């Protein structure tokens, strides 16, 4: 195609000036010939007189104005398929992890349109997982997005691995973790744990393909490595017809290397900060997500909070499209429970009477009431003492007690430090537990004897086993 | 002096060349500058406030700000 | 005499005449003079002026590039020549910058031993691969008790050291420098941290101290001191941090390791400001600059610990930033605290309790922490953690008298927090750390008076030293602690305590 | 002992300002033709070897 | 309106009448005094003589202190 | 077209008449004709004065293209079509400045260089025509454009000189050695 | 071809845009002169805008500055007057007697900017101030070599804690000193020219043991900046040249902040930090460097700093905290309550603090202080709610120890007889020491509050234990 010569190279925006005919659309990707690889560069405006403004992706060093560029005829292309799964790519589609040129039958462009009305979510759906407490209090649904919360290296490896885990035994699917803001020392562990627990194999395919955006990489390859694993994932839905979990990290992370990408290109950074095209760019992002006739991708997104705030533009920004909250913490951790999920902050809005049936919403209305009347209680129990405990009122104490325990999974990826083989627990199975429990007719069974066990049928065995 | 928009070398080598200043700056215009989300067509000086044009894109817009030599 | 010496150096210079392109000002205001020519150059390329003045192109434009003067505005003027050099700036790395104070540029500023040079290396290169890492368990000993068992310290780990304001942030820099004095006089180099502290928009009078006393604890013979000075301009001050790490670089490719301490890159961020300014870049939060982010972030990530590879080594390091109070909600704090993994923070009420150094460990975490930590001192101060987190909270309860437990947890909480008060520039052996600590866990020093606890220290030392000298050795060599070292570890603590 | 230290500094500056004097007598004499020829052809001679 | 606790004059005094000094010698340290002692009066704590005197003398000032619109004199 | 584009400073328009003219392949008539209408605005004193000042309404302005095309002959039709655009952009503000630039565009398409050989002082026509060689040994001239190099008189430089064009330069001026005489002496 | 014509195109404030002819090649840091009425306007070149015209700032009116007026190329810097014949006159911003006793006396003159030496040169402190001032002296003394700040808001006694420090400090020591007053009150100005000419600091004839510059505040913005570098040129040539050691005095620093910030939107340099000019850490830096300890002089400045609206956690302040050693704070509370003077006792700090430089004894008897003060704080807390009385036995004597202390930072000053009345003490830096470690070890706890509320020395706090009893 057309070729120019660099006319411009103020900080990482460079401007190419074009032999008179047209300049390349908007969007399209620019390959720059240098002795420092490539620079992809990417069009963010058009100035007219067939010269263009564009964003970096690859540091800006070595470039000299006079240099000639080369038009793709269109956005940047990233492969896809089953041939670069468990494979680490920076946000041109090529290795660092340094095995060899990751190169896949098809291409697809990070750019693309959203489906039409028609082929959007637009009846409910389910999307069945093995944990107790995800299935019951905040049901995982296909084209959802659950925001995770809580801190890295306490239990979000762990979460993140299971969850990767139950997807091809559910359908025979895949995911592709992101990270954005992502550190490289911390990316090799990533990368290393993950082949452990069994979810990257050496040899062959894989389960999870890795996408890392590093920041000793330009703002735009922290903004366009969302865009990158997006792709692979609709490969699968659009022509494979599988289900999919998209993971971004944290999404302060997309929001700051984005400012500076508006800030840059002539526009005005306002927005209490950061960028007024937030909005709009979280729109293409997560409208993008959602479940057609073939498959579905659905994601889980991770919110990274500025000061301890959820009145900021950001949070707020991230809390409309959120159709979920899962929350970690420590606390539940150190009681030894395995998931961290906090059942008292696992919300849905998708946890309805017509969404999920009726029978499944009323035993989860219970199922937290128990807990936040034992909560309660709990506060004046504790000062007056354990002995100025209602009949009534340890009637509560108990339920809450066998309900918390009963969660519990004893899970195949931290399986190595319990000991104790892995569990997968499914949505129906779930409820199904909840009312004979509500019932009462495992008040023969004692609290404690719940521990570390899964649907019914599994804590008929551990009952058995603490009395022997 | 004052810097113009209407210092743009392919207006201005087309006015030179002749008597004629374009025929294109009537119920037509050329596009320029374009994204950010506002655009930038150059002429269209027979036109109306708050008009529709559509672009040979199949993109239509509404012009904003009449400007003398720009809509 | 003198003019002997300067006569031998006027004869080395003579007339050149070869240069190559060339541009010349059109106008100079601000250290931003603009030039006129200068079209095929690189991206922040190096230029020599006609009156000797340094540059770097952070414009290139097409009607002028603007240049950024890093010396006088005195010596240049209208009509100047600026030669191209036709080098991106880099600037000499070697072995021989081991006790040599430089100023940015690399050259000795304190007059002392010449530059063994053997390569230059740019101040901005590019963090290495996934394959070029391994997983940071390799402990280093800073001689403070809290920061090694609380919240470990690794190698190419890089973890803050974030507090207020002349609260002796430099002393918790300092006396890890001065610990890894202890690897460098034995010989095996693969344990060698070859320190590096940087001091950013930071004056040569405090700088003065900071030699001062290296020097008198023998300690510039490895340490270099790379200055950019308060009233050293902005190109100087923002690229300081960039020249430090690169001479690092050289050791831990060799296959060695260094350890650079960065004071303090909230200075780093007021010299960006002052560019981004003059050159009107776009604007961010607290009025520095939107882009601050991806300055730091640069920085950081080529502070790893690389695979065998790539010899087996890493670039520890250690960055201070100054807060204006404590606020950690300042835009410049919170970009490097997200980046970095684990932070230290000092406390201002710590500092006028009387405790100094006021580093308070409750609000530290290491996200990586304990994978590198010594075996030893993880036995002996698991239990440690557990202790002084309730005391912090049973602390919100105050006096008159209160229940039996809540007092109890009072009195095994300050013994331990008096024995963590130390006095600073004093670092500590393995084998010193490791007893002191034990007796605290196990009560034989939370059975005696506070006072007395000072004076418990150096006595038990001694005590441990004098009737078997071979446990200490051995404890130290080990890394760790065996039942037979646990057994007479105890015995030895009881012996002690009756005297 | 102060002056004295400053002394050998100044007995430098000293001829600093003699290579003015030098610079002066230069201009006034035709070493302002003779040696700027000097300097002429020897840019002549860099210049035909590029 | 008037109010006596953010009023000061750096450099220091000697542009009053000389009888004026004397008469209010020590009705600036009263008055500072008096701040601190009215903010702890009413939380409603037990307060020892020493806190009382204080308290009675300092809020008899106050109410000379304050004046009605146009008296000149 | 242009040998290389110039933008701003009022050389947008130079770029353009260039262009403009150049794809007629009349550009020493654009030339020839510029420098008269020029030449004689510039030695009448007011108006090679209150021409560049900006001080006319939009009808005057064009009132003042009626008065120039009286010393111009009309040669050629672009240059005057060069003041109507001038004239209803309401600015007759830089005149020079647009042919300067129009300047530099001609002569450097046709292939003619500008060099310039600053020295304290008159110089042999034996150094002129032998550093006019130097260059033609050197990549900087190799013919498809010209040399022309113009010794000036500065005392800006007292000593030496200065080889310019194409931005390569070979300097060998005494002032800047005199300047690292005095460094090393300062110690 | 250098003109010695410029004609002056736009007159916006303080900046004034010259036109200079062919061939002039302009350059920064140079000294335009305009003849005018009210003198010879100088203008500091702070640009070029290219094509022989300079964006200059003026050190002098422009009320009067009429265009088309010949401007004249001096070139560099102005160059004051420096020697030892320069002492006990009043110099102006622009190197010129207010004083009007014929010109300010010569031997060699240097310009107002000096470039800052360098690290080889520098050297370290040890020798050790004593003010007098009791609280100073316990709890963060001065070392010279240091850049002392007075930081502090407003009605703490700004001017009289630099005052009282030249009444002692300054007859005492044998070096000679340099008085700046930057941006300040022709009431203030008078004030010290009349004080100190009495106390003989100022001498008709030279040869003093002060010098004056007084640059005021109704001169423009460009003059308040410069009139520091003006000063701070003699005390460099007392340093290195003339080899005696100043104990300078610049007054009120925070004018040279804000001068800088005025100037700076102005010439386009957009506001950083917010209001404030972006060059602030270089600017200071600049200034702190030349102020320092060498190879012979050693040149320990005490500077005032104003602290905006009380709040010292503010941008402005605490940039400043970084540059200089040897902090103080001051408050309207303290001063107010009747202790003299309001510095704070835990908030007074140095970097030149070390328990061997000022010795172990006095070292522990200051933390002591500092430990109990720090109690008697979190103290206030329970003794607002829970009473007084609900406290041990232990921190109820502390309570009492504390404000025997609280009370033994009153001294009374001569400079402060616009206050008190009562003339100034002066006590020693062992007295200090010995004093305060005998409350602190219960021995001295038969003395009241009020013996300790002003008092001197230790032979003072014994005197007013039977005064008070009587």
């Amino acid at each position: 195609p057309i070729t120019g010569k660099v006319t411009a190279v103020i900080g990482a925006i460079v401007d190419v000036h074009f032999e008179q005919s047209e300049l390349p659309a908007i969007l399209n990707a620019l390959e720059i010939k240098t002795p420092q690889g490539k620079l992809v560069l990417e069009v963010a405006q058009h100035l007219g007189e067939n010269t263009v403004r564009t964003i970096a992706m690859d540091g800006t060093e070595g470039l000299v104005r006079g240099e000639k560029v080369l038009d793709t005829g269109g956005p940047i292309s990233v492969p896809v398929g089953r041939e670069t799964l468990g494979r680490i790519i920076n946000v041109i589609g090529e290795p660092i992890d340094e095995r060899g040129p990751i190169k896949s039958k098809l291409r697809k462009p990070i750019h693309a349109d959203p489906p039409s009305f028609a082929e959007q979510s637009t009846s409910a759906e389910i999307l069945e997982t093995g944990i107790k407490v995800v299935d019951l209090l905040a049901p995982y649904a296909r084209g959802g997005k659950i925001g995770l919360f809580g801190g890295a290296g306490v239990g979000k490896t762990v979460f993140i691995q299971e969850l990767i885990n139950n997807i091809a035994k559910a359908h025979g699917g895949f995911s592709v973790f992101t990270g954005v803001g992502e550190r490289t020392r911390e990316g090799n562990d990533l990368y290393r744990e993950m082949k452990e627990t069994g979810v990257i194999n050496l040899e062959g395919e894989s389960k999870v393909a890795l996408v890392f955006g590093q920041m000793n990489e330009p703002p735009g390859a922290r903004a366009r490595v969302a865009l990158t694993g997006l792709t692979i994932a609709e490969y699968f839905r659009d022509e494979e017809g599988q289900d999919v979990l998209l993971f971004i990290d944290n999404i302060f992370r997309f929001t700051q290397a984005g400012s500076e990408v508006s800030a840059l290109l002539g526009r005005i950074p306002s927005a209490v900060g950061y960028q007024p095209t937030l909005a709009t760019d979280m729109g293409l992002l997560q409208e993008r997500i959602t479940t057609t006739k073939k498959g579905s991708v659905t994601s889980v997104q991770a919110v990274y909070v500025p000061a301890d705030d959820l009145t900021d533009p950001a949070p707020a920004t991230t809390f409309a499209h959120l159709d979920a909250t899962t929350v970690l913490s420590r606390g539940i951790s150190e009681l030894g429970i395995y998931p961290a999920v906090d059942p008292l902050d696992s919300k849905s809005r998708l946890l309805d009477a017509a969404v999920v049936g009726q029978e499944h919403y009323d035993v989860a209305s219970k199922v937290q009431e128990t807990l936040q009347t034992y909560k309660s209680l709990q506060d004046i129990i504790a000062i007056l003492g354990m002995d100025e405990l209602s009949e009534q009122d340890k009637l509560t104490v108990e339920r809450a007690r066998k309900i918390q325990r009963f969660l519990s999974q004893p899970f195949a990826v931290a399986e190595v430090f319990t000991g104790i083989p892995g569990k997968l627990v499914r949505l129906k199975d779930t409820v199904a537990s909840f009312k004979a429990v509500l019932e009462g007719k495992y008040d023969n069974i004692p609290e404690h004897a719940f521990y570390m066990v899964g649907g019914i049928e599994d804590v008929v065995a551990k009952a058995e086993k603490l009395a022997a | 002096t004052k810097a113009q928009p209407t210092e743009v070398s392919s207006i201005l080598e087309e006015r030179i060349k002749g008597v004629s200043d374009e025929a294109n700056l009537n119920e037509t215009g050329r596009v320029l500058a374009v994204g950010d989300g506002i655009a930038r067509v150059f002429g269209l000086n027979n036109i109306q406030a708050e008009e529709l044009v559509e672009f040979s894109s199949g993109v239509k817009g509404m012009a904003l700000n009449l400007e003398p030599g720009q809509v | 005499e003198v003019s002997s010496i300067l006569e031998e150096r006027i004869k080395g210079v003579s007339d050149e005449a070869n240069l190559n392109e060339t541009g010349r000002v059109l106008a100079v205001g601000d250290g931003i003079a603009r030039v006129f020519g200068l079209n095929n150059i690189q991206a922040e390329e190096l230029v020599e002026f006609s009156s000797g003045v340094k540059g770097m192109a952070l414009n290139l434009e097409p009607g002028q590039v603007g240049i950024v003067l890093f010396g006088s505005d005195r010596l240049v003027k209208e009509g100047e020549l600026v030669k191209r050099t036709g080098n991106i700036v880099d600037v000499p790395v070697g072995p021989g910058l081991l006790g040599r104070v430089v100023d940015a540029l690399g050259n000795p500023i304190d007059g002392k031993g010449p530059i063994d040079a053997a390569g230059r290396s740019r101040a901005q290169v590019k963090a290495p691969g996934i394959l070029p890492r391994r997983s940071v368990h390799e402990p280093v000993q800073t001689g403070l008790k809290a920061v090694d068992a609380l919240v470990p310290i690794g190698r190419g780990q890089r973890e803050l050291i974030i507090g207020d304001r002349q609260t002796g942030k430099t002393a918790v820099a300092l006396d890890t420098i001065l610990n890894q004095k202890r690897w460098n006089n034995g010989s095996d180099e693969s344990k060698k941290l070859y320190c590096v502290y940087v001091a950013v928009g930071q004056k040569r009078s405090t700088v003065a101290q900071l030699v001062q006393t290296l020097e008198q604890h023998d300690a510039m013979k490895y340490s270099i001191i790379v200055a950019a000075t308060a009233s050293e301009a902005a190109p100087l001050q923002y690229l300081a941090p960039f020249t430090a790490a690169s001479i690092g670089e050289w050791f831990r490719d060799n296959g060695k390791h260094a350890l650079i301490v960065y004071d303090d890159l909230s200075k780093q961020a007021v010299a960006y400001r002052q560019l981004s300014l003059l050159l009107r870049r776009p604007p961010g939060r607290e009025a520095y600059p939107g882009d601050v982010f991806y300055l730091h972030s640069r920085l950081l990530e080529r502070a790893a610990k690389l695979s065998e590879k790539e010899g087996s080594g890493s670039l520890t390091a250690l960055p201070v930033i100054e807060t204006q109070g404590g606020d950690v909600s300042a835009y410049i704090p919170t970009n490097v605290i997200s980046i970095t993994d684990g932070q230290i923070f000092l406390e201002a009420e710590l500092f006028y309790k009387g405790i100094r150094p006021a580093i308070n460990v409750g609000l530290s975490v290491s996200r990586v922490g304990s994978a590198a930590q010594v075996k030893a001192l993880k036995q002996v101060a698991g239990s440690l953690k557990l202790f002084l987190a309730q005391y912090r909270e049973v602390a919100a309860f105050a006096q008159s008298d209160l229940d039996a437990s809540t007092k109890q947890t009072l009195v095994r909480g300050e013994r331990l927090t008096q024995l963590l008060k130390q006095n600073q520039y004093s670092p500590l052996a393995t084998e010193e750390q490791v007893p002191l600590i034990y007796a605290g866990v196990n009560g034989h020093l939370d059975g005696i008076e506070l006072s007395r606890i000072g004076e418990f220290e150096s006595s038990f030392l001694s005590y441990l030293k004098s009737n078997h000298n071979e446990l200490l050795t051995e404890i130290r060599e080990k890394g760790e602690l065996s039942k037979e070292l646990l057994a007479s570890l105890k015995s030895a603590t009881e012996s002690f305590v009756a005297t | 002992v102060r002056y004295e230290a400053s002394l050998r500094q100044l007995e430098q500056r000293q001829l600093a300002k003699s290579v003015i004097s030098r610079v002066q007598s230069e201009l006034g004499n035709p070493k302002f033709q003779e040696k700027v020829l000097q300097q002429s052809i020897s840019e002549i001679e860099q210049l035909l070897s590029k | 309106a008037i109010n006596v606790g953010l009023s000061v004059s750096r450099v220091g005094s000697a542009a009053q009448v000389k009888a004026l000094k004397q008469v209010a010698g020590s009705l600036k340290l009263f008055l500072a005094q008096y701040r601190e002692v009215a903010a702890f009066a009413q939380f409603g704590s037990d307060l020892d003589a020493s806190t009382k005197q204080t308290l009675v003398r300092g809020e008899r000032l106050t109410q000379l202190l304050k004046q009605n619109q146009y008296s000149p004199l | 077209p242009p040998p290389v584009r110039l933008f701003g400073v009022e050389g947008t328009y130079a770029t353009a008449l260039y262009q403009a003219a150049a794809k007629n392949s009349s550009i020493d008539a654009a030339f020839q004709s510029l420098q008269k209408v020029e030449s004689t605005v510039k030695k009448n004193p007011k108006l090679g004065h209150l021409l560049l000042n900006p001080a006319l309404s939009l009808k005057d302005r064009n009132s003042v293209i009626d008065a120039i095309v009286e010393t111009h002959k009309n040669l050629d039709g672009y240059v005057v079509n060069l003041l109507k655009v001038l004239s209803e952009n309401n600015r007759l503000g830089c005149f020079e400045k647009i042919a300067s630039d129009f300047g530099v565009l001609n002569d450097a398409h046709n292939g003619l260089l500008k060099g310039t050989v600053t020295s304290a002082e008159p110089l042999d026509p034996k150094s002129f025509k032998r550093i006019e060689k130097a260059l033609s040994a050197s990549k900087l001239v190799g013919q498809g454009k010209s040399l022309k190099l113009e010794n000036v008189v500065k005392p800006e430089i007292k000593g030496g000189l200065i080889v310019e064009l194409g931005d390569k330069t070979v300097d060998l001026s005494i002032s800047t050695k005199i300047q690292k005489l005095n460094k090393v002496l300062e110690d």
